[PDB]
RNA sequence: GUGGGAGAGGGUGGUGGAAUUCCCGGAGUAGCGGUGAAAUGCGCAGAUACCGGGAGGAACGCCGAUGGCGAAGGCAGCCACCUGGUCCACCCGUGACGCUGAGGCGCGAAAGCGUGGGGAGCAAACCGGAUUAGAUACCCGGGUAGUCCACGCCCUAAACG
RNA sequence: CCGAGGGUAGGGCCCGUGACUGGGGCGAAGUCGUAACAAGGUAGCUGUACCGGAAGGUGCGGCUGGA
RNA sequence: CGCGGGGUGGAGCAGCCCGGUAGCUCGUCGGGCUCAUAACCCGAAGGUCGUCGGUUCAAAUCCGGCCCCCGCAACCA
RNA sequence: GCGGGGGGAACCUGGGGAACUGAAACAUCUCAGUACCCAGAGGAGAGGAAAGAGAAAUCGACUCCCUGAGUAGCGGCGAGC
RNA sequence: CGUGGUUCGUGGAGCCAUGGGGGAAUCUGGGCGGACCACCGCCUAAGGCUAAGUACUCCGGGUGACCGAUAGCGCACCAGU
RNA sequence: GGCGAGCUAGCCCUGGCCAGGGUGAAGCUGGGGUGAGACCCAGUGGAGGCCCGAACCGGUGGGGGAUGCAAACCCCUCGGA
RNA sequence: UGCGAAUGCCGGCAUGAGUAACGAUAAAGAGGGUGAGAAUCCCUCUCGCCGUAAGCCCAAGGGUUCCUACGCAAUGGUCGUCAGCGUAGGGUUAGGCGGGACCUAAGGUGAAGCCGAAAGGCGUAGCCGAAGGGCAGCCGGUUAAUAUUCCGGCCCUUCCCGCAGGUGCGAUGGGGGGACGCUCUAGGCUAGGGGGACCGGAGCCAUGGACGAGCCCGGCCAGAAGCGCAGGGUGGGAGGUAGGCAAAUCCGCCUCCCAACAAGCUCUGCGUGGUGGGGAAGCCCGUACGGGUGACAACCCCCCGAAGCCAGGGAGCCAAGAAAAGCCUCUAAGCACAACCUGCGGGAACCCGUACCGCAAACCGACACAGGUGGGCGGGUGCAAGAGCACUCAGGCGCGCGGGAGAACCCUCGCCAAGGAACUCUGCAAGUUGGCCCCGUAACUUCGGGAGAAGGGGUGCUCCCUGGGGUGAUGAGCCCCGGGGAGCCGCAGUGAACAGGCUCUGGCGACUGUUUACCAAAAACACAGCUCUCUGCGAACUCGUAAGAGGAGGUAUAGGGAGCGACGCUUGCCCGGUGCCGGAAGGUCAAGGGGAGGGGUGCAAGCCCCGAACCGAAGCCCCGGUGAACGGCGGCCGUAACUAUAACGGUCCUAAGGUAGCGAAAUUCCUUGUCGGGUAAGUUCCGACCUGCACGAAAAGCGUAACGACCGGAGCGCUGUCUCGGCGAGGGACCCGGUGAAAUUGAACUGGCCGUGAAGAUGCGGCCUACCCGUGGCAGGACGAAAAGACCCCGUGGAGCUUUACUGC
RNA sequence: CACCUCGAUGUCGGCUCGUCGCAUCCUGGGGCUGAAGAAGGUCCCAAGGGUUGGGCUGUUCGCCCAUUAAAGCGGCACGCG
């Protein structure tokens, strides 16, 4: 994995590039696709809820099948894999043998030319979506559904995965990538093995613009400002917070925490 | 050097324009004002 | 060559039990820990001791030896796959094809380093309690790198027979 | 044409010397402690690593040139 | 000059608020243990409280002055 | 089928509703239910025929003027209302 | 309970209104006379309409110890130009 | 209470623009090397907030201007390209 | 109801003053014309300027400025006979160009729906919305003024109707397609260009020579089908079928069978093509402008050659690169005497724009303003290349005051004896250097760099010989890249123009980048990268009363907040206080619950009112954790066998007493510390010491190659920076003619000194000096002008900002 | 000290240009000397003229280099924007 490049310009000495060996769709994407709406961070009234957004290459969003309980049954041929710029995992494409193409978030270890199905029959092996409550304790699975029917939520970033670690009644619990420990439902579906490009972490940026092209517009911090604009504004040189730091809104940003304490998911929560 | 005015015909319309002010009520007010003023233009041509 | 052996010899993947720690449930009360003796610490916010469940990492008790293997460093639960060396018998083949070896190349305990991961127990550094004239130690309570894995470095040693 | 050399510029090696600074050798009776030699009063040594006025201490592994 | 704190046995510190009898550690002295020193143990001595006035019955103690000390300040110019 | 819609100087009712200012500072208080914005009505609008007044065996819908009266009271018992 | 209206700024604070909670009765029922109780009175809430007396001045008219072209409306004049 | 993003700041959609030189990454190929490799050497290749420099975008230093040509300009010089 | 003041208001008219200025230093001269009047208008000649423009074409924007006749009051910076000006008349022609009776993008709007006191916000579909997609016209002639619009020639499109032939026809539904990046790029063309000894052409031989294979001018354009050349796109057949929200024979998917290729089929570019059309120099004609001839004009070879076309071409790369219609296919109801398809034929083809300016005198800048303004074309020669520089084509301009003079002084520019930074805050500025080819090139380094390091040599023209390419026949020609040899001239050969001065050594920042539009471009911001922290997804967080939305059609390898800021080596101790985190106990605690017990009133039943214990959240208290959380990290006294110093000790305090590294520093007061270095001499600078007023480890510590219009210090080179000035150029200044402002202004008949005076007198005193009035000059004074001091205070004036100020939300 | 000036009297240093004072740095003339000569010392007269170039710092000033007859001190809004 991870190109690296000899040092012909600054930064090019310490960038670093992911490795596409894994890919087979050359450019093209199936029409599956559709088209993106670029936000630059802003809602609906003109205005920026979320800061430092915008610029980044144009994208075409991959529609990608994050219910897999509509094929059950049915299985596929994994045609290809593919780039999604969408995600910092690579999607596949499955041919269903029903003649329909669907794009499935591309798995660790998952072939080209491997057969995939979902359902509550279906081999404990890498790509087959099943409910929760069939999948044997301990294997490790990925793209979870949080309640039944609701769609993929838990570990779809490259690289993560979660773990069963026990049953208790219609309810598995699972260790998520943050190492929280959850009650799921059983019902809810999931699909065997880590998600995987996890190279994916050790990309090294390596210059300014490469930010840009993700989006990401130069981030300012409030020690920069004037006290106007933040609670570090201010003060001649430099100068230390002066008080317990803080975001641009005012709250305290070490250790303050943020979780809504009457939340009802908090019955089926364990962990850190 | 880029001076402040810099026509162009639809933005004229599209801002300043009978449609643009009738739809918000602070625009009809303007047409009000205007009419009651007498002014022999309620909005710029 | 052929036929046979013994072996913690190496690599990869699996896998088992004991224990420690932490958590959950139970029962249960006034101390527990620790030492030369203590104190720090822990404990009526229910500790220790006891039982049930669970999680996680490390190391493999008896066998075990004054034993075996490897060139050396080293190598110890059990299972399979791949794989090195080695010895015995038969006396079949080649016909000196040998020894050694400056350079070169490779391997090389521990600690250390980089990038990830993993972190139970241990434990440099560090804190605290004792001791002492002092105690930046020895004993006690804590405790972070590290110890563990992958990849890549470092090349050292009472690397000793 | 070549040519002694002079000039101009840039390298290399060597010697001398330099505020200051690093250790080292040596020097009849200085100061601090006691690490080692006798379980040297914590067996000693050891590669390394961290720490500490100083000898050293501690960790991990090794050696017996110790019990 | 300004403001706040201070000055007490040989050293370093309490005591000063709240008037009446100066304490602590080290040091010093005499003894003990040791072959001896150090550690340790049993005894002891040592200060008029910076200084000069004042208040009171009585002043380290409360007040004033002078004297040294430590800290802070000295900006717009 | 019938109606609605939009406009109108000021005036009117209703929904909302400030500050400067005053208090010789300023918060309650004042400015003021003002300015203003919005809805609606009309030539007017509102209100109206007592579950009223309030000390007299009292008066009789509502509106408007005079008066009661700067009274009764209200009030950082201040400014002032 | 929380507020608004009233002269009433939490005051002894009723009355009228009502965002929230509980939540009746039909004359022997209910509301009110300034906390509350008695007595003695007043009135009949939770449906609706109702001229006139009132406000205004785009508009027409009549008057002025109103102006007379720097005044009087911003405009006596092809000015909201 | 309204009017403003025809200036300026950011973002969104959709187009356009960047003379000409220079340097020579990876990769590929070949050759060497090895037990196999790492690797080395060539040729090829044509990377880069890479170099020089117009257009374009700037605004570094100096001079001039200062009732200006100009309510920010002109000359020389200079940065990115 | 009386004005002299309010930097009053409105108007008028003065002063300054015939003063400054008349708007780029590209530049003018003369002859003729016209007219009352001519530097300024017209025409000729000559001269100068632009030419990747200062020429031409398009889009904005402007809106009659267009063409012409008559005209000069005003507008024009002068003049005006002219005009972008007055009056009047004329002038813009489209089925194919642009836009609309087509599509969708952001966004807007919005049946459904949702929210909101009202106003109104939101929102699926739909709809609107283009400089994107889709769509059929090319060449030439004509007008004073329009032309892809009129005309001429040659082509084409859609609707309607009919004929013929074909076929299950049929859609807003299903499917295909449309349909996509960046960089590099092949082959073949085209635009465009150069050359020709070949073809066409009026003429020309000057001034010493040339009647010549002389000079000069020109040698194309458009074009259906067909046909060539180059390219684009694309498999064909069958069987199965559960997917494409009905149904499909379509598409998808599995199987088999032939092609693997453009072979075919199709589509586009280019070439050729029936026809049509242009067609120079020169001479002549009176225009203000064009027209005749040249003429039956020629109309052809070679070469260069796109960034354009063939086009959806190819390759590589990561940052992964619209949509919908047109279009084709599939079927659905339906209809199959319909319908659709193909061909041909007749008809039918609407609205708006169309003048003119358009890098500017017509747009934005109050101006005929040296500013700003998007797209295309932009010729030739030379210089390595080029859109660069110089000169030039076509075409366009000499900038709407002029004439003279030849002072100071100013600006822009040229040169300079000897010296060479002595100048100065500083080499500021200006010099030097400068393009290409070759030789050559250090510390250090992250191995790329540093590097154009540095420092050098070459460079023109002539003749001779000779190598490789491209296109062509392997050939010549033409074109490209060279190699060797002998010579020639000058001061000089990148002969003019465009074109780095270099080195050593610190600080800060890693870097490219960003910024205070208009006094700061930096050491500030950003930046990759490190840490902490929050967030399990209807996520945290942000905007909104809400609905909604961003986050994100993302999911902990993700998202938010914060600090630090490549990289290297590192980042110590303190948890007492504050913050955050944990803690089911205990303490305190609001409403509420609870009512012991009391009260008002009533004859009483009762109504009414207080009300203790107790039970009651969060919060705080309390217990504990926490340092890349806010932050903090001692004092006095002694002590070594010279002295000094103090490894050592004592004692007071603390939550703990600053580790490594660094240190007179972007920090050091004393201070120009002391020593060393560089200098003849060094408050700066470099190195070092440590007595750090008052460094110190993610408001990071100490370093670091490379980078920098940053800031410091030193050398070389070279200089008008200077010793120290001089001369010269042009534009102003001066004079004459034309036009003619401004701030300011109590009035003026406005001298020096020494005094006096509200303390700095033209104005008062005393003396002295002094005929009236100007012009060019200098700036000492009128406490000169400008701006109701920006500092300072004052005002119970304001406003931004802060917090453990108060009070709220 | 707070008197003119806050409806504005621009502030250090440099440069340019000076002019004045004399408490004289030099040159001229003198007295005294603990003045042999030369060279000094001190004090008197004297303002005519003169009174250098560099290093360092923004500096005034000062220190230093090299010289000199000497390297004068003051004032003029700390002379002069
Ligand atoms: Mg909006
Ligand atoms: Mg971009
Ligand atoms: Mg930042
Ligand atoms: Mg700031
Ligand atoms: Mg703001
Ligand atoms: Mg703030
Ligand atoms: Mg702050
Ligand atoms: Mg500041
Ligand atoms: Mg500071
Ligand atoms: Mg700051
Ligand atoms: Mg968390
Ligand atoms: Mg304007
Ligand atoms: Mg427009
Ligand atoms: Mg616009
Ligand atoms: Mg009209
Ligand atoms: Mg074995
Ligand atoms: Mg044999
Ligand atoms: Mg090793
Ligand atoms: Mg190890
Ligand atoms: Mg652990
Ligand atoms: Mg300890
Ligand atoms: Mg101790
Ligand atoms: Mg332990
Ligand atoms: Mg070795
Ligand atoms: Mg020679
Ligand atoms: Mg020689
Ligand atoms: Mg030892
Ligand atoms: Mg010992
Ligand atoms: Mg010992
Ligand atoms: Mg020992
Ligand atoms: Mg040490
Ligand atoms: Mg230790
Ligand atoms: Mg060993
Ligand atoms: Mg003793
Ligand atoms: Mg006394
Ligand atoms: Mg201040
Ligand atoms: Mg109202
Ligand atoms: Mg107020
Ligand atoms: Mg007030
Ligand atoms: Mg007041
Ligand atoms: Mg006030
Ligand atoms: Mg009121
Ligand atoms: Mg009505
Ligand atoms: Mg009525
Ligand atoms: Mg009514
Ligand atoms: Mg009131
Ligand atoms: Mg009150
Ligand atoms: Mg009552
Ligand atoms: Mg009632
Ligand atoms: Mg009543
Ligand atoms: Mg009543
Ligand atoms: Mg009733
Ligand atoms: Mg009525
Ligand atoms: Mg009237
Ligand atoms: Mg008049
Ligand atoms: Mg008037
Ligand atoms: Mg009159
Ligand atoms: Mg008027
Ligand atoms: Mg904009
Ligand atoms: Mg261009
Ligand atoms: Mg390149
Ligand atoms: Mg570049
Ligand atoms: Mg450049
Ligand atoms: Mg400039
Ligand atoms: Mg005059
Ligand atoms: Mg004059
Ligand atoms: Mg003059
Ligand atoms: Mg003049
Ligand atoms: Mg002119
Ligand atoms: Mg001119
Ligand atoms: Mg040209
Ligand atoms: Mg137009
Ligand atoms: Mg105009
Ligand atoms: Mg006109
Ligand atoms: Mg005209
Ligand atoms: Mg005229
Ligand atoms: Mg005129
Ligand atoms: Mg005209
Ligand atoms: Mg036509
Ligand atoms: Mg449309
Ligand atoms: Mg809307
Ligand atoms: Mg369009
Ligand atoms: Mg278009
Ligand atoms: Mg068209
Ligand atoms: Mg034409
Ligand atoms: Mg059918
Ligand atoms: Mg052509
Ligand atoms: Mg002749
Ligand atoms: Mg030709
Ligand atoms: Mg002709
Ligand atoms: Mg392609
Ligand atoms: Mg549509
Ligand atoms: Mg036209
Ligand atoms: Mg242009
Ligand atoms: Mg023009
Ligand atoms: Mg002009
Ligand atoms: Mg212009
Ligand atoms: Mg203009
Ligand atoms: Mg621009
Ligand atoms: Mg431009
Ligand atoms: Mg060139
Ligand atoms: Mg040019
Ligand atoms: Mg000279
Ligand atoms: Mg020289
Ligand atoms: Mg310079
Ligand atoms: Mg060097
Ligand atoms: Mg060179
Ligand atoms: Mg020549
Ligand atoms: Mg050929
Ligand atoms: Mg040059
Ligand atoms: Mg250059
Ligand atoms: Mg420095
Ligand atoms: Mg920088
Ligand atoms: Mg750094
Ligand atoms: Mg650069
Ligand atoms: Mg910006
Ligand atoms: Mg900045
Ligand atoms: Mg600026
Ligand atoms: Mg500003
Ligand atoms: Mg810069
Ligand atoms: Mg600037
Ligand atoms: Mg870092
Ligand atoms: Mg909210
Ligand atoms: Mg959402
Ligand atoms: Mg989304
Ligand atoms: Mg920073
Ligand atoms: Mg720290
Ligand atoms: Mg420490
Ligand atoms: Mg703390
Ligand atoms: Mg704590
Ligand atoms: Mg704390
Ligand atoms: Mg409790
Ligand atoms: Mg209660
Ligand atoms: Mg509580
Ligand atoms: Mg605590
Ligand atoms: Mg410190
Ligand atoms: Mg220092
Ligand atoms: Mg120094
Ligand atoms: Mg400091
Ligand atoms: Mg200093
Ligand atoms: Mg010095
Ligand atoms: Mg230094
Ligand atoms: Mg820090
Ligand atoms: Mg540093
Ligand atoms: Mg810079
Ligand atoms: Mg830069
Ligand atoms: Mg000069
Ligand atoms: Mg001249
Ligand atoms: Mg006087
Ligand atoms: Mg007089
Ligand atoms: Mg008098
Ligand atoms: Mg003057
Ligand atoms: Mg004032
Ligand atoms: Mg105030
Ligand atoms: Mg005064
Ligand atoms: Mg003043
Ligand atoms: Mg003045
Ligand atoms: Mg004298
Ligand atoms: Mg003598
Ligand atoms: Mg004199
Ligand atoms: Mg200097
Ligand atoms: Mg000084
Ligand atoms: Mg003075
Ligand atoms: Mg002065
Ligand atoms: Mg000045």
């Amino acid at each position: 994995a991870v190109k690296k490049f000899k040092p012909y310009t600054p930064s090019r000495r310490f960038m670093t590039v992911a490795d596409f060996s894994e890919i087979t769709k050359t450019e093209p994407e199936k029409s599956l696709v559709k088209p993106l709406k670029k936000t630059g961070g802003r809602n609906n009234q003109g205005r920026i809820t979320v800061r430092f957004r915008g610029g980044g290459h144009k994208r075409l969003y991959r529609i990608i099948d994050f219910k897999r309980w509509d094929k059950v049954g049915i299985p596929a041929k994994v045609a290809a894999i593919e780039y999604d710029p969408n995600r910092s995992a690579r999607i596949a494409l499955l041919h269903y043998v029903d003649g329909e193409k669907r794009y499935i978030i591309a798995p660790d270890g998952l072939q080209v030319g491997q057969q995939v199905v979902a359902g509550p029959d279906a081999p404990i092996q890498v790509g087959n979506a099943l409910p929760l409550r069939f999948i044997p304790v301990g294997t490790v699975v990925h793209a979870v559904e949080l309640e039944p029917k609701k769609g993929a939520k838990l570990a779809r970033a490259a690289g993560t995965s979660a773990q069963i670690q026990g049953r208790e009644g219609d309810y598995v619990i699972l260790r998520l990538p943050s190492g929280e420990l959850r009650k799921v439902h059983g019902e809810c579906y999931a699909t065997v093995g880590a998600v995987g490009n996890a190279d994916h972490k050790n990309i090294v940026l390596g210059k300014a613009g490469r930010s840009r092209w993700l989006g990401r517009r130069p981030h300012v911090r409030g020690a920069a400002m004037n006290p106007v604009d933040h609670p570090h504004g201010g003060g001649e040189g430099r100068a230390p917070r002066g008080r317990p730091p803080a975001s641009p809104w005012g709250w305290q940003t070490k250790g303050l925490k943020t979780r809504k304490r009457r939340k009802p998911s908090s019955r089926f929560i364990i962990a850190r | 050097m880029k001076r402040t005015w810099q026509p162009n015909r639809r933005k004229r319309a599209k801002t300043h324009g009978f449609r643009a002010r009738m739809r918000t009520p602070g625009g009809r007010k303007v047409l009000k004002r205007r009419r009651q003023k007498g002014r022999w233009r309620l909005t710029p041509a």
